[PDB]
RNA sequence: UGAACUAUGCCUGGGCAGGGCGAAGCCAGAGGAAACUCUGGUGGAGGUCCGUAGCGGUCCUGACGUGCAAAUCGGUCGUC
RNA sequence: CGCCGCAGGUGCAGAUCUUGGUGGUAGUAGCAAAUAUUCAAACGAGAACUUUGAAGGCCGAAGUGGAGAAGGGUUCCAUGUGAACAGCAGUUGAACAUGGGUCAGUCGGUCCUGAGAGAUGGGCGAGCGCCGUUCCGAAGGGACGGGCGAUGGCCUCCGUUGCCCUCGGCCGAUCGAAAGGGAGUCGGGUUCAGAUCCCCGAAUCCGGAGUGGCGGAGAUGGGCGCCGCGAGGCGUCCAGUGCGGUAACGCGACCGAUCCCGGAGAAGCCGGCGGGAGCCCCGGGGAGAGUUCUCUUUUCUUUGUGAAGGGCAGGGCGCCCUGGAAUGGGUUCGCCCCGAGAGAGGGGCCCGUGCCUUGGAAAGCGUCGCGGUUCCGGCGGCGUCCGGUGAGCUCUCGCUGGCCCUUGAAAAUCCGGGGGAGAGGGUGUAAAUCUCGCGCCGGGCCGUACCCAUAUCCGCAGCAGGUCUCCAAGGUGAACAGCCUCUGGCAUGUUGGAACAAUGUAGGUAAGGGAAGUCGGCAAGCCGGAUCCGUAACUUCGGGAUAAGGAUUGGCUCUAAGGGCUGGGUCGGUCGCGGCCGGCGCCUAGCAGCCGACUUAGAACUGGUGCGGACCAGGGGAAUCCGACUGUUUAAUUAAAACAAAGCAUCGCGAAGGCCCGCGGCGGGUGUUGACGCGAUGUGAUUUCUGCCCA
RNA sequence: UGGGUCGGGGUUUCGUACGUAGCAGAGCAGCUCCCUCGCUGCGAUCUAUUGAAAGUCAGCCCUCGACACAAGGGUUUGU
RNA sequence: CGACUCUUAGCGGUGGAUCACUCGGCUCGUGCGUCGAUGAAGAACGCAGCUAGCUGCGAGAAUUAAUGUGAAUUGCAGGACACAUUGAUCAUCGACACUUCGAACGCACUUGCGGCCCCGGGUUCCUCCCGGGGCUACGCCUGUCUGAGCGUCGCU
């Protein structure tokens, strides 16, 4: 809502931060083995825990 | 406009903006970011002219 | 005709939401929202229903800000009490001390016999 | 571990077109020898009636029945 | 890997076996709930779907509109992409990628308590702990007052500190509401996205000020001796914690503590009236548009003044003074009021959201132009006017009623009064003090974007479901009905094209007959509004009842009836073609002029008998059974005759108690209770009865 | 020569169009040097023009009027 | 003649079996056998030039110091780094530091609000506003101070 406590506003902060693709230049590093952000979270498919 | 520290008043900021830009301050609007950063809009006094003092500390 | 919006969070009817129209000097209509309305001190009397004259009827923070004579009458229990009241009591105080000093006298001029 | 659905009590809020009937109380007139009666108004009661919104869910044993839906939709309906 | 030995988690077709993958079905079912699209152009490789324009439609203010709560959490806003996703496509996207965006003393939270939750003391408990919330506590850590002192210093003198005296029950921590209570912010502008928060301009609340910021108030008079031509000054005394009105009460302040009293906060549902506003409507005047085949001085749009002050209307008063009323009077829609003081006259107070005014026209808006600063709060002109109506709608304020075996919070917080402990100065250009005017400083913390739903929430999803609210135009009409329209919105609900077979789903019609169909009139049909008539049995006398039954209804042209405001003067007898008093006259069966809502009744004329022309909108009657009624019920097959109910009857209980909870505590609920009450049963309104049997 | 598309005619359906005019019309509002029974409006409806108007093959009938178009396209086939 | 269907084979798809691999497990054994109010375990939020996760760390934040080592780190960039008036990286780790919750400690929390003592500023000492620092939980032991009792006594 528009109405949020200050740690529900900052947990939101933080999900909203980790919620973005990885940097291209990782999969140049060696022995990656990384390719697509796998902890990827839309917020009409996944909600949130809060 | 400035990136504050979360944890830091409007008489902190008002007071650090002071101590070290050496300029006289009208108001301070605090708001918090959807990504978690204070932001602070500093209104100078009307003495002191923002532009120029964005000048001298570099973000032109 | 140009309906209306809320001008705050507060979206239902209660009372503290309560509104008047306004037309502003831009040829709108808009949402004023109200205070309450005062009431007058009652009667420390306790019995006669009407409330006090000569006291505005404001919130009772109000008071707080408004000058002396605004908030009393100047008599005796001035904006406590209601002039009918305080006449009967001024009446009913004299002749009840009357009535106690007959029942002295009484009594003085019967203790004469053993 | 659960009363975010539901059941019940409590607290604090919000809400319910338009019409019909016409309870007490009241006014006047008329008839009577009286007792009293009759008549016309006024009034606006009620777990009152018709009927929206709301709430419910009668029948079609209608639709659908690998559905729009793990119970929904249409008309007709109960209360309001 | 062979051979000799050794050791096994050692051999699969099955177990509706486990996991993974793949077929036929099958290019099949299907992409059919809510009326609907079309033309041109642009961008582009590509257009049924994107964008612009034009047209035709829908939502039709109880919206497909504009905003919020909860929930979501970046979906918001730009730019770009065209992988996957958006069950067709896409140049589009709530997708993807990159950036950006939420600004507060006065909007909330924060504070208060509510139902309740919950420590401590105490009690219990093997124990984690849990019971309990004033109960089995030494539960006040505070206070202007006074004293004892340290003088800490601008040691004059008042603020400081320690101790003592006196006073001191929220008698219970703490938590509990973004809808309760709760001081005080509004107008204009501004963005791609934020604004009651930014900017501009106007306010305002609370808090503070020791050295006291300025004023004003307190408060500056009276007597006597004098001086002095007098005025005006001098000296000794004396007052002085304001003043007015008969009153209601008023004035700008108007000393005062502990303590006590009271008020406000602080109250339900419903009815009927009245005041105010916004909206709607009517008549003109402007400005701009639309129509002009013909007519229409026409039709549409538009035509402001915030908060806070001041004044004045208007509304209300169970407020005062005079006076004393029956031949009772006043008065409401209803009532109701009066020797406990009517009517009448004169005042007082409260509210004042209305009008005028400061704000304020400088802004805003509408128009007509001229300059540009690629995208100026540009410049300029003109205007922003005058009226009328009302059972109209919606808010609001008030008055007066009704209902209740129902009586509809608490606490923060603020104020008034009673009392008078004290304080302040010796007549000074004075003191204590001041709720008066102005001035000085400050108001931290968190939230704030957006969606709020036939696509941003929950239902596995862009799911016909569910999900709390506020605003609410014109016509018809009884109407927030249905139907059409304006503002605003949309693109037909996850595809299009072509046909028009069966069968379906939804909607109609049907000659003659009229339930012969069927378990059964299921389904459909009939009736329906309003006016005028007229209505039975039965009945608990209230009902039945819209019983039943009959007539009428259009359009046009009139006619009557139903109101409100003003003015009713006989005269130059004179001069403030006008005014102070009087010889000077009889509207007293009331007129004269103007203005304005609908509603009713009657009549004529008229149409192919059609007229509640769509929409809205009861089929009716005679009985039997059951349940008295209204109410409730098996969410997702049973709405009933079942449950409940009032009424009736019985039972237990006087508190060391009845009934009940509890592992436990003399723990707890009924119980903030007390036999007209609690608890436990049966039957089920009314009426009428309720027989016999205690083995 | 052809079949189309318009047009025309026929058939048929409904029922008498718009406009104009009338000393038609319940009446009503104005003008009376006027008028001598008059003149200007509003007025449902009526009468004439007018068995008119409108539709009619899209799966009706006949045209010989007008207009343009019609040796054209593609895929196959042998005892 | 072809289509279609079936069988078989070549090739190509779909799929991920088999085999080979293994910085992982499972099992046994050994030696130690160590948390915390000096604030644990756990949680939250932050921290990198480009960094989302994992890992590491704490406003000194992918780490400081110190010691050992001895020329790298690396995905890109950048700049160091005489390796002796001392040094990249890594390891070790004894110095220093270590945000907010949490036994969690001023009171309370899905919010927020105090009190006391110092220091600095606006004040221009007097007490208001701002900032900084230190305290302010419960129980309990020893001692200390202040006390209470018509508890038991002494003296007056
Ligand atoms: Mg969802
Ligand atoms: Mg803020
Ligand atoms: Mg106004
Ligand atoms: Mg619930
Ligand atoms: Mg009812
Ligand atoms: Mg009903
Ligand atoms: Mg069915
Ligand atoms: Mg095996
Ligand atoms: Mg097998
Ligand atoms: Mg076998
Ligand atoms: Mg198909
Ligand atoms: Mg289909
Ligand atoms: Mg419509
Ligand atoms: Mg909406
Ligand atoms: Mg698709
Ligand atoms: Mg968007
Ligand atoms: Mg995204
Ligand atoms: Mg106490
Ligand atoms: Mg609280
Ligand atoms: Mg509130
Ligand atoms: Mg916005
Ligand atoms: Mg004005
Ligand atoms: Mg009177
Ligand atoms: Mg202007
Ligand atoms: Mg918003
Ligand atoms: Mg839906
Ligand atoms: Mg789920
Ligand atoms: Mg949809
Ligand atoms: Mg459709
Ligand atoms: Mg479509
Ligand atoms: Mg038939
Ligand atoms: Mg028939
Ligand atoms: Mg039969
Ligand atoms: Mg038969
Ligand atoms: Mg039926
Ligand atoms: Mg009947
Ligand atoms: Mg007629
Ligand atoms: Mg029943
Ligand atoms: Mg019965
Ligand atoms: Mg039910
Ligand atoms: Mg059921
Ligand atoms: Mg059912
Ligand atoms: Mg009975
Ligand atoms: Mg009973
Ligand atoms: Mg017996
Ligand atoms: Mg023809
Ligand atoms: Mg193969
Ligand atoms: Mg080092
Ligand atoms: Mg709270
Ligand atoms: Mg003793
Ligand atoms: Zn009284």
């Amino acid at each position: 809502s528009s109405h949020k406590t200050f740690r529900i506003k900052r947990f939101l902060a933080k999900k909203q931060k980790q919620n973005r693709p990885i940097p291209q230049w990782i999969r140049m590093k060696t022995g990656n083995k990384i390719r697509y952000n796998s902890k990827r979270r839309h917020w009409r498919r996944t909600k949130l825990g809060l | 406009v400035f990136i504050v520290d979360v944890k830091a008043n409007k008489h902190q900021i008002k007071q650090a903006v002071k101590k070290l830009y050496d300029i006289d301050v009208a108001k301070v609007n605090t708001l918090i970011r959807p990504d978690g950063e204070k932001k602070a809009y500093v209104r100078l006094a009307p003495d002191y002219d923002a532009l120029d003092v964005a000048n001298k500390i570099g973000i032109i | 005709v140009q309906r209306l919006t809320y001008r705050r969070r507060l979206s239902y009817n209660t009372a503290s939401n309560k509104t008047r129209l306004s037309r502003t000097p831009g040829n709108r209509i808009v949402y004023l929202y109200t205070k309450k309305v005062g009431k007058a001190p009652k009667s420390a009397c306790g019995v006669c229903p009407g409330r006090l004259r000569g006291v505005r009827a404001v919130r009772p923070k109000v008071l707080m800000r408004l000058s002396k004579t605004k908030k009393h009458v100047s008599r005796a229990y001035g904006g406590s009490m209601c002039a009918k009241c305080v006449r009967d009591r001024i009446k009913r105080a004299f002749l009840i001390e009357e009535q106690k000093i007959v029942v002295k006298v009484l009594k003085a001029q019967a203790q004469s016999q053993k």
